[PDB]
């Protein structure tokens, strides 16, 4: 009923480049709204359109330029992208009550893509312990250097997608914070009952997909150019 | 939309030959654009300023339109109103006695 | 503008509040209450001018002549864990500025149990990982160790608490993290 | 008795693209302010004497205001036509009447909120600031809208506390002009119509405010159902004018009599036909 | 002062 959208929802460039974020509503309220937030502080507004060509300012104007041609749909443009500029961006919508958010687009405006890794990943079987101690066995996946956090981490039982008793770390945490680019890494855990993990036909698959680079990335380096990809690990299991 | 109500009429009585002012006064007459017009024994009277625009209560609109002017026993005066709510201008002439 | 406490703790079931007191009111502004889960983007819950005004999930209530106002959420859960926002919306004024909130932590029950277990990935290699389990409401985590905080998972069956820690180091296992520190000290190798 | 009103008005036009809103601000039915697109500099001037002292910092206040209004209609223009279906780029017009009314005592008596859509009306504030009116099915989304967005309590918290405050503000100036009339300067006047017949007009110049009335008779008794009336008309000058007539066979002119009452007027003006 | 409509449009 009341869904507002917005596309690349994740997105890397250079420094210098063109940014181009869309966010649209199909419900044609008269004003929009863009704001961005980083980790630091909070939601600070970028632009407000009332309705069509009517556009206003905000808190954070320098920097980007917005455009409004149809009620439904609100642009927001970085001629030219500022390191700086990686933030979370919000899309928003109001007809008078409450604004109505979209789901946030992140963007990270590097300044070299050297710095670009898809993520290892691994899977680590219930320890013999735990099975016969709480009764239970808990999987745990771990994907490893990569960066930046473009990554959704999900578990898939026998082909299925299970939500049901898994536990994900909100922050990716860095491998090491000294450096100023620090490489990022994740877990979550698995639990299911050890009776379950007891027979060797389910199937354990640990999927963590990467939004990275696209086609008109340039990339010269020599490892294989780390673009969009699902990464995973998987694990059968044991009755031994 | 509502059809103009004009009256044309005069500031002073009707001294012939003594200045006075002739006065188009427009109202009950929706939209509010609309074009009016003093004349002179058939012909447009120029310099003719006219009232600002304001409605009343019934939304209907209303103006004053007035221009200098010198009364004679020949001189037949009138008001022309094009307004959206008629086929063509509406033509009410003077009257000294109104 | 507004003013709200930095944090707020509570515990799944009691019923919290949310002050903020915001005298300097135009009365002609209305009172928002914003929440924002961590990575989503902030949803409304409510808002009012005057009275106590009230949904499905939350109660406002505004101060008698205004000034200040309180959020209360009934038998709260994990899932209402969040950064809740309090801001004064002019009725002719579609601009709304976010302060920072008050970042609310719902710590949940049962009984802790620590145990802290090994295990090795499936494909049979060096990498070994150590997981901390069980330790409920107890803050610490205090080289090359990597430590996560504490996630909280809600099995829908039958709660539990969990943490993932590693060094790379093929060769050792629970050498650091963990070290005559906190916890029975009986592990399981 | 003492009332303040603000009739507001956004007029589409050709081509232009650009609507032209204009306020106008009433007190005791006396304008004494006006807001205007087409004008040079687009601001509130003083219509008014009473409002020359007035700070900047209160002009400055109100045509940002005023500017901000400009575009609610220009808004609520375009959604007009969605409602109704009408096609872009043409003449569509949008009023609205809000203000507040005093009783003896200065306290609020009413509180008035209306609009209108191509002279019909189209949502009106009830007398209870709390619900709303809609004459037909396309306002009913407008009300729904406003509705479900609180939209009353905004407009009573500015009729009942803003609206009110300043009108007293404005009656510490007012009562000083809004007091002062002219008196009326009555004169019958004979003309001929058809054999044995003439019309008794009965003229009434220089009178203010407008609120006046002329009254025939014949040997005494009142007489109005057979009169001729014209509306009271502005005479350009500050003030108004206004006359009555009748016909009566030739001969019998003194028989009839015609009094005037208007408010600066310490009795009726009883009139009669002259030599 | 002037009334200064509500932000919900028509």
């Amino acid at each position: 009923d009341m869904k507002v959208t917005q596309m690349p929802r994740y997105l890397i460039k250079r420094m210098g480049e063109n940014v181009l974020l869309e966010c649209g509503q199909d419900m044609s309220h008269e004003t929009m709204y863009w704001y961005r937030q980083d980790p630091g502080l909070g939601l600070q507004l970028i632009y407000i359109s009332y309705d069509v060509d009517s556009n206003s300012e905000g808190d954070i104007p320098k920097g980007y330029r917005v455009s409004r041609k149809k009620r439904e749909h609100f642009s927001l443009i970085l001629d030219s992208a500022k390191t700086n500029q990686t933030s979370v961006y919000f899309c928003a919508s109001s007809f008078g009550r409450e604004q109505y958010f979209g789901p946030g687009t992140r963007l990270t405006v590097l300044e070299d893509l050297k710095n670009v890794f898809p993520p290892e990943v691994a899977v680590f079987e219930p320890s013999e312990a735990e099975i016969s101690h709480t009764q239970k066995a808990t999987l745990v996946c771990l994907a490893t250097g990569f960066y930046p956090d473009h990554v959704e981490l999900s578990w898939w039982v026998n082909g299925k997608e299970v939500h049901s008793g898994v536990c994900t770390d909100p922050q990716p945490l860095k491998e090491q914070p000294a450096l100023n680019d620090s490489r990022y890494a994740l877990s979550s855990r698995l639990r299911v009952s050890a009776t379950f993990w007891q027979n060797p036909r389910n199937h354990f698959r640990c999927q963590v997909q990467f939004y990275g680079l696209s086609e008109n990335d340039e990339w010269t380096q020599d490892r294989a150019k780390p673009v969009t990809q699902i990464v995973s690990a998987e694990a059968w299991g044991r009755a031994d | 939309q509502k059809t103009p109500q004009i009256q044309v009429y005069s500031r002073h009585p009707p001294e012939n030959g003594k200045p006075n002012i002739l006065n188009c006064y427009v109202t009950q007459f929706h939209p509010p654009h609309i074009e009016i017009q003093m004349l002179k024994n058939g012909k447009k009277i120029p310099k003719v300023e006219m009232s600002d625009m304001s409605f009343s209560k019934d939304w209907s609109f209303y103006i004053l339109a007035h221009t200098e002017f010198t009364p004679t026993e020949t001189d037949t005066y009138a008001c022309r109103v094009k307004h959206d709510s008629m086929a063509e201008p509406k033509t009410v002439y003077w009257d000294r006695d109104m | 503008k507004t003013t709200q406490p930095d944090s707020m703790e509570s515990t799944e079931g009691e019923t919290v509040h949310l002050p903020c007191s915001h005298a300097t009111i135009s009365g002609n502004e209305y009172i928002y209450w914003y929440r924002q889960v961590p990575l989503q983007g902030p949803e409304y819950v409510t808002h009012g001018l005057q009275q106590n005004t009230t949904n499905s999930m939350a109660f406002l209530a505004i101060a008698s002549d205004r000034k200040s106002s309180t959020l209360i959420l009934p038998h709260v859960s994990l899932r209402d864990a969040a950064v809740y926002h309090c801001i004064l919306s002019g009725g002719s004024n579609y601009k709304l500025t976010f302060g920072k909130g008050t970042l609310l932590t719902v710590t949940p029950i049962q009984n802790p149990d620590p145990a802290v277990y090994q295990l090795r990935d499936s494909k049979s290699s060096d990498k070994s990982v150590c997981l901390f389990t069980d330790f409920d409401s107890q803050t610490n985590v205090s080289s090359d160790v990597y430590i996560t905080d504490k996630c909280v998972l809600d099995m829908r069956s039958m709660k539990s608490n969990s943490a993932v820690a590693w060094s790379n180091k093929s060769d050792f296992a629970c050498a650091n993290a963990f070290n005559n520190s906190i916890i029975p000290e009986d592990t399981f190798f | 008795p003492h009332s303040m009103r603000y009739f507001e008005t956004a007029v589409s036009r050709p081509g232009l693209e650009e609507p032209r809103y204009i306020s106008v601000g009433y007190v005791d039915n006396k304008e004494f302010v006006r807001f205007d697109s087409d004008a040079e500099n687009p601001r509130y001037e003083p219509r008014a004497p009473w409002m020359e002292q007035e700070g900047p910092e209160y002009w400055e206040r109100e045509t940002q205001k005023a500017k901000g209004q400009e575009q609610w209609f220009r808004v609520s223009l375009r959604n007009l036509l969605g409602y109704y279906n009408q096609s872009a780029g043409g003449s569509h017009t949008l009023q609205q009447m809000s203000g507040c009314d005093l009783g003896s005592d200065w306290r609020l008596l009413r509180g008035y909120l209306q609009f209108a859509y191509e002279g019909r009306d189209y949502i009106a504030l009830n007398e209870d600031l709390k619900t709303w009116t809609a004459a037909d099915m396309a306002a009913q989304i407008t009300r729904r809208k406003w509705e479900q967005s609180g939209a009353a309590e905004h407009y009573k918290a500015y009729l009942e506390g803003e609206c009110v405050e300043w009108l007293h503000r404005y009656l510490k100036n007012g009562n000083a002009t809004l007091l002062r009339t002219d008196s009326p300067k009555a004169h019958v006047t004979h003309h001929p119509r058809s054999k044995g017949e003439v019309t008794l007009r009965c003229w009434a110049l220089g009178f203010y405010p407008a609120d006046i009335t002329l009254t025939w008779q014949l040997n005494g008794e009142e007489l109005t159902q057979d009169m001729e009336l014209v509306e009271t008309r502005p005479a350009g000058d500050g003030t108004f004018q206004k006359w009555a007539s009748v016909v009566v066979p030739l001969g019998k002119e003194q028989n009839y009599t015609c009094r005037v009452y208007h408010e600066g007027l310490p009795e009726p003006l009883t009139l009669r036909w002259e030599p | 002062s002037s009334l200064e409509n509500f932000r919900a449009y028509v």
